[PDB]
């Protein structure tokens, strides 16, 4: 399969024509997406097979053929881009200065952007072009907008 | 059989569009990893 670096669309045939479930990162040989996106199931790339290697329902990710391997953190000032992909359209950086989710078990960043349910899984990045974190898991606020967290993994 | 197609390079892009805001939530996660506003 295609394992260039970059960031992907993740598609099922299995409804009406091909439709967009999710976005992923492709970095060190390793696919990266948000678990709610493929359920851990199998990925095609061309012929080639993509199997789940580790996963957690909680932190809502999943990665292929290896271990995770994206480890920048967000500063907690700086502005940061979605490098969003929408269904059926081109791959477009959105610039913006993340908020905060407030937990018992820390302090999480997150973005207000709002993009179709298909978009789950695109990278956001820092000004060095490191993946900080997966958009898509989050929270509908007060003004019915939504806000995703800054999803990130733990590298071993 | 789900399967992917390559998108873009993963790179900061200068003078991209600037938008959303930045707000402090307070939130909950549960086990089935689904966020929730606490009030
Ligand atoms: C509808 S979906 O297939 O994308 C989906 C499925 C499942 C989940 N799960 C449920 C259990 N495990 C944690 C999370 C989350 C999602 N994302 C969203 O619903 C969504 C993603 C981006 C943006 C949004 N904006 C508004 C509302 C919603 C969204």
């Amino acid at each position: 399969g295609e394992t260039t670096d970059g960031v992907y669309r993740v598609m099922t045939r299995r409804l009406l024509g091909s439709t967009q479930v999710g976005v992923g990162v492709m970095q060190e040989g390793v696919f990266h997406t948000m678990w709610h996106v493929t359920k851990g199931a199998a990925l095609r790339s061309g012929e080639g097979r993509l199997d789940p290697y580790w996963g957690d329902v909680k932190q809502d990710l999943v990665s292929y053929c290896g271990p995770w391997k994206l480890d920048a953190a967000w500063d907690g000032l700086s502005e940061v881009q979605l490098l969003a992909v929408p269904p059926g359209e081109r791959a477009k950086n959105i610039q913006t200065l993340p908020g905060i989710f407030k937990t018992k078990d820390g302090d999480i960043g997150a973005v207000a952007l709002d993009y179709p349910a298909g978009t789950s899984g695109s990278p956001i990045l820092d000004k060095c072009g490191r993946v900080i974190g997966l958009y898509g898991n989050g929270v509908v606020i007060k003004n019915g907008s939504y806000v995703s967290a800054i999803t990130q993994g733990k590298r071993e | 059989d789900m399967y992917i197609e390559r998108a873009g390079d993963i790179t900061w892009e200068k003078d991209a569009e600037v938008t959303g805001n930045s707000p402090r939530l307070d939130v909950a996660l549960d086990e089935s990893g689904d966020f929730s506003l606490v009030e």
